[PDB]
């Protein structure tokens, strides 16, 4: 029960969510993304520099 | 194991039976 | 309908009885009742259910 | 004879508040039922947040 | 019911107190029977009893 | 006249106060009362399968 | 009630052991003590069920169903 | 062995019997 939508920016959805606390009177929102990251071979790939 | 109560059978009956008794010379017989 | 067990009969043994439904055991523990001299009365069933 | 119109207006306020206060239970029950018929949770309606 | 209000600049009422639902009630009491009663005998209504309502 | 036209399903005059019905306030209790053994006959029977 | 149980805790003290009227003595003050304090409690309803249409209830209020819920604790903490 | 508890089986009539009840002058009676 809180007030949530979704955006999109170059194919990257984020949740953004909106609410408020009461007896303070202030208004507030948040955005939020949750990655996960995988390395398949180290033997693919690396650094490059200008040889002598 | 589970059981079902005779009181709740017989609500279920007689509950399913009144909803389609109070909701409903051709013309004056219809609803 | 519940089962009804006494303190000294589950103690310890409260998270097997908890889970019974969602997993799959073999088996569910229990003791026997035991009177103030160490005897056994009676066996490891629980005592009875509710109506 | 309430030449402005300010004075016009709290006369229809008033006249508003006379009509309002007496067909105030039995709309309550028309939109009720309506809300029973047609909302897809109207059903339970009143205790949504029950535990 | 009666109530009291605040002033704050800008709403923020975390810290201070609420006004709470205090109810009282108005008792009425009923009182004593008003009893008007007359006796006569038979023979008073079969000779001396007339224009009786 | 005035231009609006009142359409009613059912209406008596009681007390005072004009009275209205429709087809679905006589069923509530019945429905309501329906649902509540659904639900209390479903969660018990999830909750000792054997 | 209060010396009989008493009596009975201290009798092993001074090496002796209790007799059959004593204990039936000891049982009915301790049934007596027990009489006073008891109290029965009772079931209240759930909190889902429908109150009738007889007790004439208002959609203004949620007089609709018998209260004791305690519902709609969000808020920050997300993850719930 | 295994058993089949009273209440499964008083649910699973109750619910093919709601299925086909709630999904449904010659076409007004159609749905």
């Amino acid at each position: 029960s809180i007030d949530s939508a979704v955006a999109t920016y170059e194919g990257f959805s984020i949740r953004v969510h909106k609410y408020a606390d009461g007896d303070a009177n202030v208004q507030k929102m948040r955005f939020d993304l949750l990655p996960a990251y995988v390395c398949f071979n180290p033997h693919m790939g690396g650094q490059f520099f200008g040889n002598p | 194991p589970a059981v079902m109560n005779q009181a709740l059978a017989a609500l279920l009956q007689q509950t399913s039976a009144d909803i389609q008794e109070v909701t409903g010379m051709n013309r004056a017989d219809m609803a | 309908q519940i089962p009804i067990v006494g303190m000294e009969q589950i103690r310890g043994l409260e998270k097997h009885w908890e889970a019974r439904n969602k997993k799959r055991p073999a088996f569910l523990p229990l003791r026997e009742v035991r009177d103030k001299s160490g005897n056994i009365i009676a066996g490891a069933t629980p005592a009875g259910y509710t109506q | 004879m309430a030449e402005t119109l300010e004075k016009k207006h709290e006369r229809i306020m008033l006249r508003f508040d006379r009509a309002y206060s007496p067909q105030k239970e039995v709309r309550e029950k028309c939109i009720e039922a309506t809300r029973f018929a047609r909302v897809p949770g109207g059903q339970w309606e009143g205790a949504t947040a029950a535990g | 019911h009666q109530f009291s209000s605040l002033r704050t600049p800008t709403g923020d009422i975390s810290g201070q107190n609420k006004n709470n639902l205090i109810s009282g009630k108005a008792t009425g009491r009923v009182g004593n029977y008003i009893t008007v009663a007359v006796e006569y005998q038979q023979l008073e209504e079969a000779i001396k009893l007339n224009q009786l309502e | 006249h005035i231009p609006l036209i009142p359409v009613y399903g059912k209406r008596w005059f009681i007390d005072d106060i004009e009275r209205v019905e429709g087809h679905i306030a006589k069923a509530m209790d019945p429905q309501r009362l329906y649902n509540l053994q659904v639900s209390m006959l479903a969660d018990t029977a999830a909750q000792d399968p054997g | 009630a209060v010396g009989y149980q008493l009596l009975l805790r201290m009798l092993s003290d001074y090496s002796l052991e209790p007799t059959p009227q004593v204990l039936s003595n000891a049982q009915r003050s301790y049934d007596a003590l027990m009489t006073d304090t008891l109290v029965v409690p009772s079931m209240r309803r759930r909190g889902d069920f429908p109150v009738g249409q007889g007790n004439k209830y208002d959609v203004f209020t949620s007089d609709r169903y018998y209260p004791g819920d305690l519902p709609l604790i969000d808020g920050d903490i997300p993850n719930a």
